[PDB]
């Protein structure tokens, strides 16, 4: 056991 | 290597037993000499078998040692293969319990070349039967060999050391013919042994026989070392003793510590989940009742395990007071309809993060030892590093002490931690023990020197692992490598160690088949060398061809996980894929843009969280994303990680052509613009040809305008002209942008 795996993803970064 | 190199190189003697003619003071000198050519090692490797060489005179079979007198077993085959009987020979090994082997008596051994092969092919078969069997005998390593050679152009060697059996089999040997064969190959294995040895025909051999020789060699004087051990592991009234011995030095440093000190030393050993009301118990009145109506699983950004403790991480909170606590989880999965929020998304996205397990371990594999890295948020960054700082100095004692010596430890890890891309097809898919040879190699080729950043324990005796925990390091530390003993058999060694993968085979443990990957230290300071002093002919050797000034810097490196010799070194092909599939005049003409801007092709095997060339041109934290593909304006430069497969991505290179596209999607953003950085695909042109043939191509195709592109793009291209002409016949209403734009940008 040593995995966590799916740190992120996306949104469209959202601001100016 | 002298000195003791006799003490512990013919005292083993203690198995020669010399009933030998009391005319006194002779044979010994030819005994002793006889002996002496038979690696050292190979000869005690007998010894802690049953020790024991009957150096007996005249009639043999009359000698106590042999009276199990199989008459039947009497015609004794012959090296070379000329029937003969025991009373005529000059030296049988008899088998079994206690093994042993009764060397005639004759000054006449230095001289007769014979008796002298004889004397070595027995004590090699007593090698391949017997000791180098009760780890597994030879696996795959010595078929190939005992096969390439059976099917080599100079239809010869075979002639050397075979038989029709071996000899006129169809194809060639298979794994399972180790099977009811045994008791041939470990045979053929003596001869190629037999020869080695003896002093003419180790040259004889080495141009009769190509492989053999080599094999044969290697496993005599420097691979030999192992065997022995690989074989020490398998007793174990010593398997104790080095555990002991190994503590004894290590213990004094266990006895004075503290619960503090002997306390994160678990910390670390194990993670600490999050809170259940603490955590949830820290959000703001506004996010509290935000945290309820939540479509909750619609994001592919909180993995199965983290997306439920949110679920629940929910159920602590409508665990509440009034009747809405009914109400409002009917009316919420009212409009259950439409996916997700925009405002919402950071109320999970900010969370993604605070509900992380904290391990001093696995956010420390994530930044190669950056424990400075804005990866994370504030204090927890600052703990790490107030503890990596503590433990650091805590693990102090050297090691090499005056009681062992080479000693090496172990560890199993799974092919999906260094290229879970590999990972997949590992194991055969269609017996679950045996290894896929072919995604094998691709593994091993390019696995020469390994680098792990993290805090290592490991098990101090090869320990049965489990089921996807494939690969069985062996590694060598050295002394000046300092570690902790865990109570568990285990040990904890230091940061920032240096491994030279120095032999990659694959083993049979227990009916299944693994991966070894022994190894080797080295100073990490002697790592990262070769690697920049790489980082550079890749780079040199790109310059040229992508055209730039000589001297830039565009494929920059990161590696410091366990796959550098493959996260680094791969690039290479990745690259070379790039270019290969896409035209010139393009890439070189785009490779351009982004170096306009000094941007990179930064190849790393951290986490993109923490490659430079994204976090401080990042914006705010509470973001970060992470993968295999990557692309980053505020920094145009592409980020992509060495280990993780991906989401529909066959290999590294189509994940990387990819990606490159979507710096593409940015060419036209600035080939059309004095301060509308936009992207080609960010326009009303475009919109269009997304909100209608924008849904065909595959699955990620959509989520963005831009992505679709692409995958568009990354599409045509394949290394088949079939799954990019698809993109033709699916929707041209795209298909045409793109090379629109393609020979569109080839010029300014």
């Amino acid at each position: 056991m040593l995995a966590r795996r799916k740190p992120v993803l996306p949104a469209l970064t959202i601001n100016p | 290597n002298k000195t003791q190199e006799e003490h512990l190189k013919e005292i083993m003697k203690h198995i020669v037993k010399i009933e030998v003619k009391g005319e006194e003071a002779v044979k010994k000198e030819a005994a002793e000499k006889l002996l002496e050519k038979v690696p050292s090692d190979v000869l005690e490797m007998y010894k802690a078998i049953g020790g024991k060489i009957y150096i007996v005179d005249g009639d043999i079979t009359k000698h106590i040692s042999l009276e199990a007198l199989s008459e039947d077993k009497k015609k004794i085959k012959d090296i070379y293969g000329k029937d003969a009987l025991l009373h005529e020979h000059y030296v049988y090994a008899k088998e079994g319990y206690e093994p042993v082997l009764v060397i005639q008596s004759s000054e006449d051994y230095v001289e007769n070349t014979e008796k002298a092969l004889n004397v070595y092919y027995e004590i090699g078969k007593i090698l391949s039967r017997d000791i180098l069997s009760k780890i597994n005998q030879p696996y795959q390593k010595f078929l190939d060999v005992l096969n390439t050679i059976k099917n080599a152009s100079d239809s010869d060697g075979q002639d050397l050391l075979f038989t029709n059996q071996l000899k006129e089999h169809p194809t060639d040997f298979s794994v399972e013919f180790l099977e009811q064969n045994s008791n041939e190959v470990q045979e053929v294995f003596a001869k190629a042994f037999a020869y080695y040895i003896e002093p003419q025909h180790r040259d004889v051999l080495q141009l009769y026989a190509p492989e053999a020789f080599n094999y044969m060699d290697k496993f005599n004087e420097q691979e030999i070392n192992l065997s022995l051990e690989e074989l020490k592991d398998q007793r174990m009234l010593s398997r104790y003793e080095k555990w002991e011995k190994i503590k004894q030095h290590y213990q004094h440093w266990s006895d004075s510590l503290s619960e503090e000190g002997r306390g994160l030393l678990k910390k670390l050993q194990i993670p600490i989940e999050p809170k259940k009301d603490d955590i949830i118990h820290s959000l703001s009145q506004e996010e509290k009742e935000l945290l309820k109506r939540i479509q909750i699983d619609s994001s592919d950004f909180l993995s199965t395990e983290e997306k439920e403790f949110l679920k629940k991480l929910q159920i602590d909170i409508r665990d509440s007071l009034s009747e809405e606590e009914k109400e409002l989880l009917n009316r919420i999965q009212v409009d259950s309809s439409n996916p997700l929020s925009e405002k919402e998304k950071e109320f999970l996205k900010k969370l993604k993060l605070d509900i992380q397990p904290y391990d001093i371990n696995q956010r420390l594999q994530d930044t190669g030892g950056l424990i400075d890295s804005p990866s994370i948020n504030l204090d927890v960054r600052k703990q790490y590093k107030r503890d990596i700082q503590n433990i650091d100095a805590l693990l102090h004692q050297s090691i090499g002490s005056t009681l062992y010596n080479k000693i090496y430890l172990y560890e199993n890890m799974n092919i999906n931690n260094l290229t879970a891309t590999l990972g997949a097809d590992l194991v055969d898919s269609t017996d679950n023990t045996k290894i896929n040879r072919g995604i094998f190699n691709e593994f091993k080729k390019n696995f020469k020197y390994s680098i792990s950043s993290n805090y290592m324990i490991v098990d101090i005796n090869e320990r049965p692992a489990l089921d996807n925990e494939r690969l069985k390091w062996r590694i060598q530390l050295s002394p000046d490598t300092r570690a902790g003993y865990l109570e568990n058999g285990k040990l904890i060694l230091q940061r920032n160690i240096g491994l030279e993968i120095k032999d990659v085979q694959i083993i049979k443990q227990s009916e299944k088949e693994y991966i070894r990957i022994d190894a080797k230290v080295v100073p990490k300071s002697k790592i990262d060398t070769k690697i920049q002093e790489a980082q550079l002919n890749i780079n040199q050797e790109w310059n040229k061809a992508l055209g730039l000034p000589k001297y830039t810097k565009l494929i920059t490196f990161n590696v410091h996980n366990r796959y550098a010799s493959n996260i680094v070194e791969s690039a290479y092909l990745i690259l070379n894929e790039w270019k290969n599939n896409i035209q010139s005049d393009l890439i070189k003409k785009v490779t351009n843009y982004l170096v306009d801007g000094n941007g990179r092709f930064v190849f790393t095997d951290i986490t993109l969280p923490n490659i430079a060339e994204q976090y401080t041109h990042q914006d705010e934290i509470y973001e970060q994303v992470h993968s295999k593909g990557l692309y980053v304006p505020e920094s145009r430069s592409i980020l992509l990680h060495g280990p993780s497969k991906g989401v529909e991505l066959r290999n590294d290179s189509e994940g990387f052509i990819h990606e490159f596209g979507h710096a593409v999607d940015d060419y036209a953003g600035y080939l059309l613009d004095k301060n509308q950085s936009d992207l080609v695909t960010n326009s009303k042109k475009f919109i269009d040809i997304f909100k209608e043939e924008g849904s065909n191509l595959t699955s990620y195709g959509r989520t963005n305008e831009a992505e679709f592109f692409a995958e568009a793009f990354r599409l045509m291209h394949s290394t088949d002209h079939a799954e990019r002409l698809k993109v033709q016949k699916n929707a041209p209403k795209t298909f045409q942008f793109i090379n629109d734009q393609i020979k569109f940008i080839i010029n300014s």
